[PDB]
């Protein structure tokens, strides 16, 4: 698959970029499931995923 | 309510319990007019005297 024609790299069409392990998603207002924030989680909390 | 992400409180004050409204943080110093501190001026002053 020539992604682009040209490319070799599957695009990215994600609403917002994954939460790291040390955020959780947040909601935005106004906007679908697919589209959070990446609030930090807070003391004495986790998150490995 | 209905808030979709808890707001940061100022920095001279501190949230409460509920986390409803957030008060300031308690000063804290031995007080002239704490029982301790009046009762150990008490004691210095009959002491000087
Ligand atoms: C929660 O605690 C706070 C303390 O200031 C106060 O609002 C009340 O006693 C409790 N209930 C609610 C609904 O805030
Ligand atoms: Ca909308």
């Amino acid at each position: 698959i020539l992604w682009s024609g040209f490319s070799r790299e599957v695009p990215f069409s994600n609403c917002s970029r994954d939460c790291l392990a040390g955020t959780r998603k947040g909601i935005i207002e106004g906007e679908p499931t697919c589209c959070f924030e990446c609030v930090e989680c807070p003391d004495g909390e986790y998150s490995d995923e | 309510t209905d808030a979709s992400a808890c707001n940061k409180c100022p920095d001279d004050f501190w949230s409460n319990e509920n986390h409803t409204s957030c008060i300031a943080k308690e000063i804290e110093f031995l007080s002239w007019t704490e029982p301790f501190g009046i009762a150990l001026t008490l004691f210095a002053v009959l002491g000087i005297f």
